[PDB]
């Protein structure tokens, strides 16, 4: 089991040196776009010219990164957690055993060690153990907000904004209140920032909910 | 009109959209991207950033230092460091009702704590810590540091 | 008469071209002063599906 | 003005020259390959036969031949279902025990260990449990034997080698000219009497001849071998007599008006048969009877070739009033030459009637021992909401491509459909406002419970205990319902369904059927409904109604219906095209349908599904949705983790197939994310490299590696996406309602 | 025939009966050799 | 040529009015104003959602941007092959016409035109970003 | 032995693993009767488990603590303590195979690449060309060896395309 | 235990990419190809394709190999 | 052009719109803010009181409703102050409400009127 | 505003011209082609940053290259 | 000594939740809107 999630860390460093070496590599030009280094470290893309040109830019690079990151070092601290908890639990074997196969690794690792976590608060009353679960909760919503910048791009929010806009506009008793600033929709570049901060914020609080609340709740 | 906000883009600071203080806080720490900037400002600057987020460290450490000794328990988990939770500080939240204020209120407290996960504890018992007045002692000089 | 023979094979020189260090058929060469006066066709077409170019004088070498 | 068989004979001439020649059907396939994105859009455009040609004719007897070769499809399916079901299936020894026996049809070869997917499903047999529910169709149809069942595939197949005869002939031999395709009054006429009103009758004879004798002596305690074949019951009045007394008196009571002496198969009983759990059948065999007269009476509306009968371009006219200008002007030609917009009407007819059909079948079950199969029950209202769902969104999806492709401004100045688009701006910020009114007072209730709950004040929340928001309506149309049988309906004996009031129906110490209560869960997880189906048709309507131009690009029909972007420009125009739209539907519907099954899989299993012991009724979870379904946490907790306990543990049993998909269906959907968050920038750069390391090898293939298109992406991911979540609820809810029901 | 030949020639009818013939290749070795885990 | 004067008193195509027209933009920073003579009366369709009536004679509009006057104007050209030009219009009563710039449509050359924008070089031939950092802002490669 | 493992024939988690997989296999059995179906399809999965584990034990398998095989990926310790099966010949095996399917492609492409339209034999296979490649490729080690000697495996700088840098 | 070297890990991994997505600024902002012509710094962009390949290779290599060892387990 | 319809060209919706303390034009800006704020005050004292936290005990459930209500008036008072200061900085008839000093003068009658309408709601239930 | 420069292997086709949704480009005379015209970008202030103009280009690579700059009301589009 | 009285969470922690934030927001907001001369 060591051997085979060992080997799967190994994946995940290469993909991810993989993707920011490339980025790093590409960032002056390629054959696609051989001014890329004329356009800055961070610009949306070359259009949709030359059958597409999304995500070209070496931030993209470093964007399609940082989720290969996260899901590197959330392999490592699945493993370290896992051992760590059957060798404190004094079941060594339960991990020798079950960390070659993938349901080991989400029945007995995964969904075992979260029936006290979720149980924080619950009809029957609550306990110290409420905040933990608040916060597991939290960061899955968190995540799916941030799948929603991620999926979701620019031009279907820029005209619902638009569509607000004259909703505004013609709105007796409200169009008094006149904004400062023209709402626009996010940019490419922004866009891809905040979905990838939510990404992060949800998965590092969700992980840190999970493991404290295991790890409390057990000992 | 231009606003006053960016002061380092002056085209940033044209822009008529909410595009403007997205872009504006996304770039404020791009010295090399502002208006007018030569290589001895930017690195002055940097000099700056650096002894800000010095500041910024210690200030974090004091803090630390400063709750455990006020809210902590640290000078009765010295002596079970076995059996005894680690206190981070207290809580003081109005929307808890009763079972909150009962649930939280664990590791020997008078009210609703935190137990903390951090070690602090235990590296400042190994260091030399024992009594409080040693923690209120090093925030006050990490404090003092910092500013 | 200046340039490649037309129906030649020649290798691109540009490096931002598409087909940099590829082969390419010889087309036609303008007679005027112009800066790419040699065209050349290529069998394999590029991102935007063009499969013909005007290159320059120096910018051919002949293989 | 005359309704004929208009024709063409040999237009196309079949041979398999074109069979060799890829991409034949488009002008820019045709040239050959170049790049391997061409091969992608040999497949994008296969049946996208309004872009091979501007022939409206062309397009129309494509699209007959392809109905045929999709029936041909169809009737291979069924012919196989048959096959399996008279051949690799225990429904004889099914048809003996209903009760215990557990339904099967699929045996798997003794290969690689696969073996043990063959569990002790009952009656002597190993196999699969399969929950499409045909056990209990066939018994409902009065089949008895393998035999019968085996002489249905052979059918099905020489149906099939029909349907795709009618195909070929149609396109090569005769082909129908666009005049007999716009026979709209014409074809109604005959869809409504013909098709429904002849299939319902018919329908109607075989229930009254076949179904009900043999049903009522299967639910009279005769051994299956012992009840008469179908052809002795159609044979001699005697057996008929016997069964149903009416029978003695023959036709004669048909034609005297004397229709109330055949009131001993043709009630209106109502419930559920208290031995099979199903409904009764003499009162399907009633309903169809009116059911064919209806559509038949129905099928002599429209003008065809008579002075009688009525002009739909007349009516559409006739109804114009002052708030709508013209009315509907121009429909007509609308519906009559664009094949899209059809699709759009029909799909989304189509889709909410599947749904209705989920609805009412869990609620009314039809057949014979269907409500105890909970396994049964479960899959079939979950698969019909799916396609119903997908249906929807395809029909939004076909409204968009019409107002791309065939809307012509010359011919719609001041109808309907004008005025929607002049003031599409007001109804879609209106459905905006109201998607973000329903989402807020919909999933703030869920988070302020869950704060309640965790802050430890639980008298704070929303709940039957807490603050109440009983569904009052929907109660009082319930206790409507219950009474309706003693004063708004004298001669119905009970209700229609049992889930509005009254006693309970068990079968085999399982509950088949019992009233169904609604508290405050059950109004948040319905406006939780009304909330996704308000946005996700805010995004198909937006898709439909900005089609053609927005404030963003006012050229958008140039561009076409499926389309990446406009460039980075205006601040970025990611995502404009309507094709887009649905690929956002697409997630909306997902979601909107995953929550659906969700709270009728909790709902059921909770308050409805369970076991019947001695003074009591116990369900499967205990009746906890009426106080933990409130809470998101309740939700992940009650719901999910301890639900999917069946799913993860189904190793080295008959299920561990199903947990194996469990495990698949999450890798499929997290690679959808591979292709939803990234851009073809970085695959195109990426493929560069891999063609590098090919040149110096010698190994770089003549056809050039272009990575997928933005919108194939796109596609990708949203199908990837699709297919994980469904395949995972499907995984988790067949081995759960397998293992505990 | 030389069209329904070069029908049968194309990438994905070539596929399926290449797919084909090495599954059914695999499948029989595993059912006369059952379970080979090793050499 | 002489540059064309705006008439107000212009007749406009019948339409009933949407939802898609002029916004508080209009009045407060500028909009503009798309004229052309139609040979007779034909229903178009307005780049705002809708479809119109152009009469017979000079026909006169108002929209928000520029980007809907030219899609207009191509429509116009493309579909009825008429000679539409257009103007943008500010709060104060100024008209600056636009396009066509000298009465001729950009796509084919007129003299007297001066080139703009051009660099007498290719892509290949640009500088790198290192000789163009520590500008007065942030300048491209390209731009010199 | 090799990592504080026992061999298969000698370990008792190994039988005892043996002894439940036959135990759920025969308490499945006892539902049915003696000339049925199931229970002929139930006999011939427990002569198939039985000869499992005996063909597993008598090739010397090592196993763990958990009574489970292990494999020796090692070259040294394979081929000193008689565990070359595991992993080691299986891995040349697949290298022969690899390196067969490889140069068979690659023979096919380099033979379509002089044609008129090599992307039509590209989406059109040529069965004839492809068939005699595909026997000829037994030979693939050698072929390959010879072509790397004589500098025709691989493709000059100067007649790749690349970057701009 | 557990939160501390989950936290550092996660810093680190933050770190590492943030490491990286510098060296690509490097290129666009501050590289000069003239003077750096031959050096190290020149070849790394020299043969930059073939070190994309390999990386390609070996992330695919072990990708198939790890995925079908658990799927087959 | 533009979109008519009945429901924004009705006389009556038009006159009731004209009667409304916000289109007066004419009339001071201390005298809109003080009629807004207390009609304001009157309305928001109603959720505090009967859904607040301290609901369910007797004799402080309209204490504290009252003091969220006069809580969430001061909120909108400083809103509406920095909305008129980030909104006018330069330049029928002009209405004197859309100016520095016109909204300057206009919140505090909003802030004043809303604490009035708060006090004037707790005393009607008592 | 966006930066639009034209490069001098522009052969003067003249379809970035009609590409162009906002009237930017143009054609002036030149010397340096068969066609004797090039294309200019008088009206800079007016481009938005589609990008069509480079989609249109048939030159490898492009003569006509849009670099996106300070975002304004014409630059983005904006009807409000 | 340096230790806080009993009611200093209640007053700081109401301080950091609603005074200090509304405070900076408002100062923020203004000086972001704040147009150049």
């Amino acid at each position: 089991g060591d051997f085979l999630v060992h080997h799967a860390i190994a994946l995940g460093l290469h993909t991810t040196t993989l993707i920011l070496v490339k980025g790093a590599l590409d960032a002056r030009g390629s054959k696609l776009m051989p001014d890329k280094k004329d356009f800055g470290y961070s610009f949306p893309c070359d259009g949709p010219g030359r059958g597409g040109t999304c995500d070209i830019s070496a931030y993209d690079a470093f964007y399609l990164a940082v989720f290969w990151m996260l899901n590197t070092i959330g392999w490592v601290t699945f493993y370290w957690h896992w051992k760590h908890l059957t060798l404190w639990q004094g079941n060594v074997a339960q991990f020798d055993e079950s960390s070659t196969y993938l349901m080991g690794w989400l029945r007995d690792y995964l969904w075992l060690n979260s029936s006290q976590l979720i149980n924080g608060y619950n009809p029957f009353g609550m306990n110290s153990l409420s905040v933990w679960a608040w916060t597991f909760l939290f960061g899955h919503l968190i995540y799916a907000t941030g799948f929603m910048f991620l999926i979701s791009w620019r031009g279907y929010w820029q005209e619902l904004i638009e569509t607000l806009v004259w909703a505004h506009e013609k709105t007796p008793l409200a169009n008094l209140v006149y904004w400062k600033d023209k709402p626009v929709a996010l940019s490419i570049v922004q866009a891809r920032l905040v979905g990838l901060a939510h990404f992060s914020v949800g998965y590092i609080f969700t992980y840190a909910a999970f493991l404290i609340a295991s790890t409390s709740g057990r000992f | 009109a231009t606003k006053l906000f960016p002061k380092f883009s002056q085209g940033l600071a044209q822009d008529p959209t909410t595009r403007r203080i997205w872009y504006g806080l996304a770039m404020a720490h791009d010295f090399e991207s502002h208006d007018g900037m030569t290589e001895e400002n930017l690195y002055q600057k940097i000099f700056a950033s650096h002894f800000g987020q010095l500041s910024i460290i210690f200030l974090w450490t004091s803090g630390n230092l400063f709750h455990v000794a006020w809210q902590g328990n640290f000078e009765q988990w010295v002596t079970d460091p076995v059996h005894i939770r680690p206190i981070a500080h207290a809580i003081w939240d109005p929307h808890f009702g009763q079972p909150a204020v009962e649930a939280f209120t664990r590791g020997g407290a008078s009210g609703p704590v935190n137990i903390s996960t951090s070690g602090v504890y235990q590296w400042w018992y190994t260091i030399g810590m024992r009594t409080n007045q040693d923690l209120y002692v090093g925030s006050v000089f990490l404090a003092l540091v910092s500013a | 008469e200046v340039g490649p023979k037309r129906g030649s094979l020649v290798k691109i020189l540009r490096p931002e071209s598409y087909w940099f260090n590829q082969v390419g058929k010889v087309v036609s060469v303008d007679q005027s002063g112009v800066r790419y006066p040699v065209v050349v066709r290529f069998e394999n077409q590029n991102y935007a599906g063009v499969t013909t170019n005007n290159y320059a004088l120096d910018e051919v070498v002949a293989a | 003005k005359k309704v004929k068989i208009a024709v063409d004979r040999n237009p196309v001439e079949t041979s398999f020259e074109k069979w060799a020649k890829p991409g034949h059907f488009s002008r820019t396939l045709s040239k050959g390959p170049n790049t391997t994105t061409w091969i992608w859009n040999l497949h994008a455009d296969a049946h996208d036969f309004d872009s091979h040609t501007s022939d409206l004719e062309e397009i129309s007897r494509k699209v007959f031949s392809a109905h045929f070769g999709q029936l041909g499809i169809i009737f291979i399916w069924l012919s196989g279902m048959y096959f399996h079901g008279a051949r690799f299936s225990n429904y004889e020894a099914w048809l003996s025990d209903p009760t215990h026996i557990k339904p099967s049809a699929q045996v798997v070869w003794p290969i690689v260990g696969q073996e043990i997917l063959n569990g002790d499903v009952g009656g002597g047999f190993q196999g699969i449990q399969i929950t499409s529910g045909f056990f209990q169709l066939w018994r409902a149809s009065g089949i008895t034997s393998e035999l019968q069942l085996y002489t249905t595939a052979i059918g099905g197949l020489v149906m099939a080698a029909a349907m795709f005869f009618a195909g070929w002939f149609h396109y090569h031999k005769a082909a129908p000219k666009l005049e007999w395709f716009q026979n709209v009054e014409s074809m109604l006429n005959h869809h409504l009497g013909g098709l429904l009103g002849l299939g319902s009758l018919a329908w109607a004879g075989h229930q009254i001849h076949v179904s009900l004798p043999v049903n009522k002596l299967l639910d009279a305690g005769v051994d299956p071998k012992e009840i008469p074949l179908p052809h002795d019951l159609l044979l001699n009045r005697a057996i008929m007599a016997d069964l149903y007394p009416s029978f003695a008196k023959g036709i004669a009571p048909f034609f005297t008006l004397n229709w109330s002496e055949y009131s001993d198969f043709l009630t209106f009983k109502g419930g559920l048969n208290p031995v099979t759990g199903g409904l009764w059948l003499s009162d399907t065999a009633h309903h169809h009877v009116a059911i064919a007269v209806l559509f038949l009476v129905a099928g002599h509306m429209y003008r065809t070739n008579w002075g009688i009968g009525h002009s739909m371009k007349e009516i559409l006219e006739a109804h114009r009033g002052p708030f709508t200008g013209e009315g509907h002007v121009g429909l007509y030609e609308i519906l009559t030459t664009s094949w899209h917009a059809q699709l759009a009407i029909n799909l989304a007819l189509f889709g909410s009637l599947s749904i209705i059909v989920a609805h009412h079948m869990y609620a009314m079950p039809p057949y014979p021992y269907l409500a105890t199969d909970y396994g049964t029950q479960l899959s079939l209202f979950t698969h019909h909401t799916w396609i119903g769902g997908f249906c929807i969104v395809g029909a939004g999806a076909h409204a968009a491509i019409f107002m791309v492709r065939d809307y012509d401004p010359t011919n719609n100045y001041n109808n309907l459909l004008d005025r929607v688009i002049r003031h599409r701006d007001a109804i879609i910020s209106h459905l905006n406002w109201v998607c973000i009114f329903l989402g807020f007072h919909s999933f703030g209730l869920y988070i302020h419970n869950d704060t309640m709950s965790a802050l430890g004040r639980p008298q704070d929340m929303f709940s039957d205990t807490a603050i109440q928001l009983q569904p009052v309506f929907a109660q009082w149309i319930q206790n409507t319902h219950f009474l309706a049988p003693q004063l708004t309906a004298p001669n119905a004996l009970a209700a229609t369904s049992l889930t509005w009031g009254g006693d309970l129906v068990a079968v085999g110490g399982k509950v088949a059927m019992m009233p169904i209560s609604l508290g405050t869960s059950d109004f948040m997880v319905h406006h939780i409904h009304a909330f996704t189906i308000h946005v996700t048709v805010l995004i198909l309507l937006k898709g439909v109604l900005f089609a053609r131009s927005s404030r963003l690009i006012p050229d958008k029909a140039n561009l076409g219906f499926r389309f990446p972007c406009d460039g980075p420009g205006r601040g970025g125009t990611c995502q404009v095209s309507a094709w887009d739209h649905v690929f956002l539907g697409l997630f909306w519907m997902y979601n909107s349908l995953s929550i659906v099954i969700f709270h009728f899989s909790w709902k059921m299993q909770s308050d409805v599904w369970g076991t019947v012991t001695a003074s009591g009724v116990s369900h499967i979870t205990g009746g906890n949705f009426a106080q933990s379904a409130n809470t998101i946490n309740g939700w992940l907790r009650d719901f999910l983790w301890a639900q999917s306990s069946q799913v993860i543990q189904s190793y080295g049993s008959a299920l561990s197939a199903y947990g194996l998909i469990f495990l698949g269906a999450h890798f499929v959907w997290a690679f959808s994310l591979m292709f939803l968050f990234s851009g073809r920038g970085y695959w195109q750069e990426l493929i560069e490299s891999i063609v590098w390391a090919h040149n110096k090898l010698k190994v770089a293939p003549a056809i050039q590696p272009r990575a997928l298109s933005i919108t194939q992406g796109r596609a990708v991911g949203v199908a990837h996406y699709l297919l994980g979540g469904i395949a995972t609820t499907w995984s988790f809810f067949l081995a759960r309602i397998i293992s505990v029901g | 025939m030389k069209d329904f030949t070069t029908y049968l020639s194309t990438a994905p009818v070539i596929a399926t009966i290449w797919f084909t013939f090495t599954a059914g290749l695999l499948i029989e070795i595993n059912r006369y050799f059952p379970d080979p885990l090793v050499f | 040529w002489t540059v064309p004067t705006l008439n107000p008193d212009t007749p406009s195509p019948i339409f009933g009015g949407s939802t898609g027209g002029l916004l508080r933009k209009a009045q407060t920073e500028e909009f503009y104003v798309i004229t052309w003579e139609a040979k007779k009366e034909q229903i178009f369709e307005m780049p705002t959602g809708g479809a119109a009536i152009m009469r017979q004679g000079p026909n006169l509009l108002k929209f928000g941007k520029k980007e809907q006057c030219l899609a207009l104007t191509t429509q116009l050209r493309n579909k009825f092959k008429l000679t539409p030009c257009f103007y943008r219009v500010f709060p104060d009563g100024k008209v600056q016409y636009l396009h066509p710039a000298d009465g001729v449509y950009p796509e084919k050359v007129n003299a007297g035109r001066v080139g703009a924008n051009q660099n007498m070089r290719r892509i290949g031939q640009n500088v790198n970003p290192i000789k163009v950092k520590f500008s007065g802002r942030m300048m491209s490669p390209a731009e010199i | 032995d090799i990592a504080g493992l026992t061999p298969c024939s000698e370990s008792k988690a190994y039988a005892k693993l043996e002894k439940k997989e036959l135990k759920t296999l025969e308490k499945r059995l006892k539902q049915y009767e003696a000339d049925s179906a199931p229970a002929v399809a139930l006999k011939a999965t427990m002569e198939r488990t039985k000869a499992r584990f005996a063909n597993y034990a008598k090739a010397g398998l090592l196993c763990g603590n958990d009574g489970l095989p292990h494999l020796i990926a090692d070259p040294g310790l394979a081929l000193k303590y008689g565990h070359a099966g595991e992993v080691f010949i299986p891995t040349f095996g697949f290298l022969y195979v690899a390196g067969y399917i490889g140069y068979v492609g690659r023979q096919y492409l380099i033979a379509v690449k002089g044609e008129a339209k090599p992307t039509d034999k590209e989406i059109i296979i040529d069965v004839p060309l492809a068939t005699k490649l595909a026997w000829q490729g037994a030979g693939w080690p050698l072929a390959a060896v010879q072509e790397l000697q004589r500098g025709t495996l691989l493709e000059k700088e100067e007649n790749i395309t690349v970057s701009p840098r | 235990q557990a939160a501390l070297y989950t936290h550092h890990q996660y810093i680190a991994g933050f770190i590492m990419c943030g490491a990286f997505a510098h060296g690509a600024i490097f290129f666009i902002r501050d590289y000069d190809p003239e003077q750096n012509k031959g050096n190290v710094l020149a070849r790394m962009l020299d043969h930059k394709e073939a070190l994309i390949s390999h990386l390609s290779w070996v992330s695919l290599f072990l990708g198939f190999h790890t995925l079908g060892l658990y799927v087959h387990n | 052009g533009m979109l008519e319809t009945p429901v924004t060209s009705a006389p009556i919706v038009a006159t009731y719109l004209s009667n409304l303390p916000a289109y007066r034009t004419g009339v001071a800006p201390v005298l809109r803010g003080v009629e807004i704020g207390l009609a304001h005050g009157f309305l928001l004292a109603g959720p505090f009181i009967k859904l607040g936290p301290l609901r369910n005990v007797p004799e402080t459930a309209e204490i504290a409703g009252s003091l969220s209500a006069a809580g969430l008036v001061l909120i909108l008072a400083l809103c509406l102050s920095i909305y008129g200061s980030a909104q006018f900085q330069s330049t029928v008839a002009r209405d004197p409400l859309f100016s520095a000093d016109g909204w300057s003068e206009f919140a505090a009658g909003f802030l004043v009127g809303g604490e009035a309408g708060v006090a004037w709601a707790y005393v009607c239930t008592q | 505003a966006h930066i639009v420069k034209i490069y001098d292997t522009c052969i003067g086709c003249t379809q970035c011209v009609r590409a162009c949704p906002l009237d930017v480009l143009e054609m002036v005379p030149w010397d340096g082609c068969k066609a004797s015209q090039m294309a200019s970008a008088p009206r800079t202030e007016d481009c938005v940053g589609c990008k069509r103009c480079e989609t249109a280009c048939p030159t490898d690579f492009l003569s006509v290259r849009v670099y996106l700059g300070s975002e304004s009301t014409r630059s983005m589009g904006l009807s409000y | 000594p340096f230790v806080p009285p009993s009611w200093a969470p209640s007053v700081f922690v109401p301080l950091t939740g609603l005074v200090l934030p509304a405070i900076a927001m408002a100062t923020l907001f203004v000086y972001i809107e704040k147009e150049a001369p």
